[PDB]
């Protein structure tokens, strides 16, 4: 079970710095490169640099040099990457992945990646979402089925999670990506169709988290009135 | 620094058709006969993964349905038959010579027959009438292409500019959208009007549908 | 014409034993990498500092070619930073290393038939071998307090011990013949090339 695990997110002040982890078990860290790899919204991958955890020799993309130090710590077979005097370019996705840098063989394919890390550089505060109901209408069947919902509404910073029901209720669910708002915070819905008859005898809660304000709403959504 | 260029930008391709995807490289990746070329494939909110590796070797666990091929400058990725799970948008590698570099990717999305959205409107809720600000949203759920119109009508006046739209990525197993809208007002301008409505231009319905309230349950 | 005498390693009809790996100091000619780009033998090659496919084009003040014999569940153990009977009794490389690692399976021609016992390694050492050390010494491993007076027994022990390369064996216990290349830079003008 090869496994890169990278923390989800990370919000830092603009001019700071930060330093991210890649976790790696399931095979002998170091006997494999680890690389690293940008990705910002919307756009293509770009290198940033490579470390041979046996020893730390490092190899930099160019353009990255005077940004990115990567290290690693043998003891925990931890790779990490920190990234100094943050501006708004750097906000993106950072990818942990391993490759085996054998010419004969694998090469530089990236086999195993991290899930990334997605950073943020931004000065304002951490905001926890208020979380108002999209309640099903009376009319029954509209579709053959009723939609009810979540408003996760002036949240900051990305990312919130929603399930239904502790996960037990995932058919028909969707999420919407996040939307910037003009005021600077996020805003986000997330839906499901479920019988209209069921409306009655089936409760539907919403469990959003919010884990840079470490916060979790359980709204309960019913048909008004 | 060897630029890497990918076409199409995006492509659409119906279930059990062929995708191919190009790659141009800005000089030769080609170095005693292995090209240095690697595809991946990224679905949304997703880690890259690996596809093919010296341009024509397939991953182990990876389906024969994908194939590479080409040399020196050109290279292709070929998937045959194409799948709803395939949703993601592809990227080549190089590795010839530092810095490696990525193409800017293929998005693919899958051809299916026409679907319409099912609509539903929601008036904001009273929770929400509290804190000054009333969001007003539509939901156009499961259809299929992509393209739709939503208009808003409030009094049966058409509005512009006070609304914004968010869109699913193609499901990976039924291959339709969906779509929120959201009209944001002031409390006071939202208590100042009565009738709330969206309406659904969209291929997959004869004309269009709209979906209404009369604010207070009226 | 003066190519470098890559085939007088890689082809030698001896190898070392890891624990008396040879060296060969590599000066004053231009090295053809074709020979190995062009070899189906390589189950490893493997390069630090240094890129593979840029070999043709870069300069060194001295190369070293250091070759020995090891089974192929070790190779994985010639790679800077690596522990283990052989990294740390036999053959280190420094964490700075600049070179590439090669090695292909040697069955055919270091196994034999009621076993190969003529390859050996050290098994016991009173401390780590230094990058590049080489220690050939048959002396006696005292584990234990008891002096050894030059003598085996009870925490007396031979410090080397043989593999035995059986034929048959599977492919981690089969002998791989192995290459270290490794590329000094000195600040003395270049005597080893590439055709540029
Ligand atoms: C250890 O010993 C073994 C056995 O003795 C060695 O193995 C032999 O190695 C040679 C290679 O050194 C192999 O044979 C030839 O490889 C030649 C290399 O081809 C290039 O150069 C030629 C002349 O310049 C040319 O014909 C050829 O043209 C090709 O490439 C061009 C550029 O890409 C292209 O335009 C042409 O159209 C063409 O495609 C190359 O430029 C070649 O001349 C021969 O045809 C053959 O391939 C042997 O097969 C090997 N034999 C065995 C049994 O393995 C081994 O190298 C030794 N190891 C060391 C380290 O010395």
């Amino acid at each position: 079970q090869v496994q890169l695990q990278q923390p989800g997110a990370e919000l830092v002040k603009p001019g700071a710095s930060v330093k991210m982890s890649c976790k790696a078990s399931g095979y002998t860290f170091i006997t494999y490169w680890i690389t690293w790899v940008k990705q910002r919204p919307g756009q293509g991958l770009e290198w940033i640099g490579d470390i041979y955890p046996g020893g730390g020799r490092t190899n930099y993309n160019e353009k990255f040099k005077s940004k990115a130090t990567l290290t690693v710590d043998t003891s925990s077979s931890t790779a990490y990457m920190q990234l100094r005097s943050l501006t708004s370019e750097d906000s993106a996705v950072y990818y942990c992945a391993r490759y085996d840098g054998n010419y004969v063989g694998y090469y530089y394919a990236m086999d195993y990646w991290g899930q990334g890390t997605s950073v943020t550089v931004s000065s304002a505060s951490t905001k926890g979402p208020s979380v108002f109901p999209l309640a099903p209408s009376s009319k029954s069947t509209s579709g053959g089925t009723a939609a009810l919902g979540c408003l996760v509404k002036d949240y900051f910073p990305e990312p919130v999670t929603v399930s239904w029901n502790s996960g037990a209720l995932t058919s028909g669910v969707h999420t919407f990506p996040a939307v910037l708002q003009s005021s600077g915070l996020y805003s986000l819905s997330s839906v499901v169709t479920v019988p209209s008859s069921s409306l009655g005898t089936q409760t539907y809660i919403c469990n959003v988290n919010h884990k840079p304000s470490n916060t979790k709403v359980d709204k309960r959504v019913e048909p008004k009135s | 620094d060897i630029v890497l260029t990918q076409s199409p930008v995006s492509l659409a391709v119906s279930l059990g058709q062929r995708a191919t995807i190009s790659c141009r490289a800005s000089e030769s990746v080609d170095f005693y006969g292995n090209s240095f070329i690697y595809w991946y494939q990224q679905k949304p909110g997703q880690a890259p993964k690996l596809l093919i590796y010296r341009a024509s070797n397939l991953e182990s666990g990876i389906p024969a349905r994908f194939s590479g091929s080409g040399s020196r400058t050109d290279f292709t990725l070929t998937i045959h038959p194409v799948e709803a799970d395939d949703v993601a948008t592809y990227y080549c590698q190089q590795s010839i010579e530092d810095p490696r570099t990525f193409g800017g990717g293929t998005k693919l999305e899958i051809k299916r027959t026409v679907a319409a959205p099912s609509v539903f409107i929601f008036p904001p809720s009273d929770e929400q009438l509290k804190s000054g600000t009333a969001s007003v949203v539509c939901l156009l759920n499961n259809f299929y292409p992509r393209e739709a119109k939503v208009q808003w009508k409030v009094d049966n006046a058409l509005q512009s500019g006070n609304s914004q739209e968010s869109v699913t990525e193609q499901d990976s197993k039924d291959s339709t959208y969906s779509l929120s809208s959201t009209l944001t007002l002031s409390k006071a301008d939202y208590e100042k009007h009565k009738v709330y409505a969206c309406e659904v231009t969209h291929q997959g319905l004869s004309s269009p549908v709209t979906k209404s309230f009369n604010r207070g349950e009226c | 014409t003066n190519l470098c005498p890559f085939g007088e390693v890689f082809n030698a009809t001896r190898f070392a034993s890891v624990y008396a790996w040879n060296r060969k100091r590599i000066s004053n000619c231009v090295a053809d990498y074709s020979v190995l780009y062009n070899s189906a033998s390589f189950s490893t090659f493997k390069c630090y500092g240094v890129s593979p496919t840029k070999l043709n084009d870069l300069c060194f003040t001295n190369v070293y070619a250091d070759s020995f014999v090891i089974r192929g569940d070790e190779v994985r153990q010639i790679a800077p930073g690596q522990t283990g009977k052989i990294a740390d009794y036999n053959y280190k490389l420094p964490d700075d290393f600049t070179g590439c690692v090669i090695a292909w399976n040697s069955n055919n021609l270091d196994s034999k038939v009621g076993g190969n016992y003529n390859y050996l390694y050290r098994l016991f050492r009173k401390s780590n071998l230094k990058p590049f050390e080489r220690d050939i010494s048959t002396e006696i491993y005292q584990a234990g307090s008891t002096p050894c007076n030059g003598v085996e027994g009870f925490n007396c022990y031979f410090p080397l011990q043989s593999y035995g390369f059986q034929p048959t064996n599977g492919v981690g216990y089969q002998p791989y013949r192995v290459v270290v290349l490794s590329f000094e830079l000195l600040h003395a003008p270049a005597t080893v090339c590439g055709p540029k």
